[PDB]
């Protein structure tokens, strides 16, 4: 078969910037390569069909040129709306199998923004259900990725923490990360203190906050 | 077996536009026995000046036959856009005693080209391509005109410089517009005059390559090329199938001006041919390059006795079809082209 | 003018047979139908391709598990899924693909394509140990001292049939709304939370009630703090 790996899984690019996205196949089986641009809630669109003539209905800003096995797409005047995951498919008539793009996510590249830390301890009804979930929330951080560590009595817990990231507007560049612990009623009582540690690339000092059982 | 050379590497067959209604025209050309139209000379021996009755497969007198025409593809002034052909591929015609073709009939005259009614160009002789098969099948899309294994295909090449005849199995390519491929159109031949017809740029297999994209040639029994001079003068082509083999007749080889048909080639096919289909031809040329082309006429042959008149040269200048009418029957009875008027036996 | 819809997508047990796609107001007979599957964490790939004649069918990552039969008079293409797996389960899109035509001698190009009306897609899910929804409100221990603006959130857990709808005061406050993707747990029950940003002075003095509606449950959970 053909093994294709896009060089960047995700690319961070500033607005109005010139960037190159490259997808490299194991070999270029055919001249025709179908680049695909995908936006969530939008059907896949073929940016270029043969990499020599632009597909109809596609803006001139996306241009696909292939040198050697690697295929490069050049974009200029980037926009938050313009940013989308990029997939490249190598199309060969002889081969029934069709290449799948790894996908490259595009986000703004710019000055970092410091995060805000908040706590959402599980309510009594959740404790009655038998599950204790303590949520550590990080807000307004410019990188989509964030680093959160969950520990009980200053002891690391593995697998208990679940990390979920809220959808972030590309122009806003603000994201929310929730870390939720999973514990039994016996685990809850044994864990007298729940502590969440927040680490950020912009922050030069990792910081820990804690809380104990029964504040309110 | 035989080698047709490398198969076409084109990803998909070229899209074909079918406009049978545009192609249809009122052009009646009945066979005229008096002028010896479409009659084969006796192959056994030459004959004396005195008129001699002869029995052979012959076209009916006064028979218009079937008219097929080839026209240039739709073209913008800068470049050709799409192929233009009729619905000839779907049509299937029964083959029994064989057929005779009239070629160059409209040549040397000026008439409007089929692709554009407004545009008028001098009509020039064009040569028809015929596919003959022992059996026929439905296409994958369900269109008629698909041909089975060992189907003979004849295509003229190099703007009529040479004629290529081969009997081979046909395999459809999976590319789009090919019969196996999606949006399948019809089997067709396309040529560009500038690329091949220009002197010194002729391609021997250019017609074969265009046909190859629609149908690959597999396990071909044999491939034969016969070089025929291209002339505006009217010529007659006759093809018949016999147990000994298929027989090819060309008027141009022996009597191009006369129009008498003399066998020029023998094809060793012992398989009976029950069905033949005309292959539509599209010319890839710009609108200025596009020119009017002669319409080929196809006449089926049936066994009949025809009075034959032989010149001192021995060519058959004129013939009488006894079966056509009672007046011809009285001439046949006396075995004389001219007879004194008298009461005669009737059906 | 082309109309494409996919039907028969539903939650199924592992190793089950599930029936597909339909077309309307289109020349389906001369156009081949191509099925493409997208799943989270992997790129779009063409699971199955069938020719317009339908005589030949190509399957592309499976041992011909998909079975595709198309009826042109029906105007519907039927796809059969068997031995379904959680990782295999994904949304399936059906679209008609036509290759562009080209003229080699002049370089002339004809688009000759019908990618319009690409299928919206149908989601098929494999799930086990399904449970009724149990939304739990979350209250911060020190919302007033947390900062000038405090975050109040409600977490829905073990919701039945994949997606659930959660709103704050029936959507009355949209300030600082955060939507979290539903992670799949080892148990096979998705977990998601919805949080809004409200000033600390407003919090406590004014109480905001989460309203949760689930279409299968048909229950409007009200959640006060």
């Amino acid at each position: 078969d053909i093994q294709m790996t896009q060089t960047p899984a995700s690319l961070s690019a500033s607005v109005g910037d010139r960037v190159t996205i490259t997808c490299r196949a194991s070999q270029n089986i055919s001249s025709y390569l179908n680049w695909y641009q995908q936006k969530p809630g939008k059907a896949p669109k073929v940016l270029i069909y043969d990499t020599s003539r632009l597909q109809s209905g596609v803006p001139s800003r996306f241009s696909g040129s292939a040198s050697g096995t690697d295929f490069t797409l050049t974009i200029s005047s980037l926009q938050p709306e313009d940013f989308a995951t990029y997939y490249c498919q190598q199309s060969c008539t002889t081969l029934r199998c069709w290449t799948f793009g790894q996908g490259t996510k595009l986000e703004i590249k710019r000055t970092v923004a410091a995060p805000s830390v908040f706590i959402f301890p599980p309510s009594d009804e959740q404790l009655k259900s038998g599950t204790a979930s303590v949520v550590c929330l990080l807000n307004n951080f410019y990188p989509r990725e964030a680093k959160v560590q969950w520990k009980v009595d200053n002891a690391l817990q593995s697998g208990n923490s679940q990390e979920s990231v809220t959808e972030q507007d590309s122009k806003d560049s603000t994201y929310s990360l929730s870390s939720t612990l999973t514990l039994s009623k016996a685990d809850y009582e044994k864990h007298k203190v729940y502590a969440c540690e927040v680490t950020h690339q912009g922050l030069s000092s990792p910081v820990t906050k804690s809380f104990n059982r029964g504040e309110c | 077996y035989v080698d047709v050379g490398p198969d076409s590497v084109k990803s998909a067959c070229i899209e074909v536009d079918i406009q049978q209604t545009f192609f249809d025209k009122t052009w009646p050309r009945p066979i005229d026995v008096s002028k010896a139209d479409g009659i084969i000379y006796p192959q056994g021996r030459t004959y004396s000046n005195i008129t001699i009755t002869y029995q052979g497969l012959f076209p009916y007198q006064g028979d218009h036959g079937d008219m097929y025409v080839y026209s240039a593809g739709h073209a913008t002034g800068t470049t050709p856009q799409k192929l233009f052909v009729a619905n000839y591929s779907q049509d299937v015609k029964q083959f029994a005693n064989g057929f005779v073709v009239r070629i160059g009939a409209a040549a040397n005259s000026t008439g409007t080209v089929i692709i554009s009614p407004s545009t008028s160009a001098t009509i020039r002789k064009i040569y028809p391509a015929f596919m003959l098969g022992s059996s026929v099948g439905n296409f994958s899309d369900g269109k008629m005109g698909r041909f089975f294994n060992h189907t003979l295909v004849l295509l003229p090449d190099g703007c009529g410089t040479l004629l290529r005849a081969f009997y081979c199995i046909l395999e459809p390519r999976s590319g789009n517009h090919c019969p196996a491929g999606n949006s399948y159109t019809s089997f067709a031949t396309y040529h560009t005059p500038a690329t091949d017809c220009s002197d010194g740029n002729y391609n021997r297999n250019a017609s074969l390559n265009s046909f190859k994209e629609y149908f690959n040639l597999r396990n071909c029994t044999f491939m034969y090329t016969y070089n025929i001079t291209e002339d505006e003068i009217l010529e007659w082509f006759g093809i018949t199938q016999t147990a000994q083999g298929v027989h090819l007749f060309s008027s141009r080889y022996v009597d191009l001006y006369g129009g008498n048909m003399f066998q020029f080639a023998t094809l060793p096919v012992y398989d009976t041919i029950k069905y033949y289909s005309i292959i539509p031809h599209s010319i890839r040329s710009i609108q200025s390059d596009r020119k009017a082309w002669a319409a080929f006429y196809v006449y089926k042959l049936q066994p009949l006795t025809f009075l034959l008149d032989f010149s001192v040269d021995g060519y058959i200048r004129r013939a009488i079809d006894c079966g056509f009418n009672d007046l011809s029957q009285l001439h046949c009875s006396y075995e004389s082209f001219d007879v004194e008027s008298g009461v005669y036996s009737v059906s | 003018e082309v109309q494409l819809v996919e039907s028969g997508g539903g939650v199924v047990q592992p190793g089950r047979s599930l029936r597909s796609c339909a077309a309307s107001a289109f020349t389906f007979s001369n156009y081949g139908m191509h099925w493409v599957r997208q799943a989270p964490g992997k790129g779009l790939e063409w699971v199955a391709v069938i020719w317009s004649a339908g005589s030949l069918k190509y399957y592309a990552s499976v041992k011909g598990r998909f079975i595709i039969s198309r009826d042109n008079s029906k105007n519907t293409l039927y796809l059969q899924m068997d031995s379904l797996r959680p990782e295999d389960t994904a949304v399936y899109y059906c679209a008609r693909e036509n290759t562009t035509y080209y003229y080699e001698t002049s370089g002339s190009w004809g688009a000759s394509y019908y990618f319009d009306f690409w299928g919206q897609g149908t989601l098929v899910t494999v799930s086990s140990s399904t449970k009724g929804p149990s939304v739990f409100p979350l209250a911060p221990s020190s919302k007033s001292t947390s900062g000038g603006t405090a975050a109040l959130g409600c977490l829905v857990k073990d919701y039945f049939p994949e997606p659930v709808t959660v709103s704050w005061n029936s959507g009355a406050l949209t300030s600082g709304v955060h939507t979290f993707p539903a992670v799949l747990q080892s148990s096979g029950l998705y977990s998601l939370s919805s949080v809004v940003t409200v000033p600390s002075s407003s919090l406590g003095t004014q109480t905001y009630i989460c309203n949760v509606n689930h279409k299968p449950s048909n229950t409007k959970v009200d959640k006060r703090v």
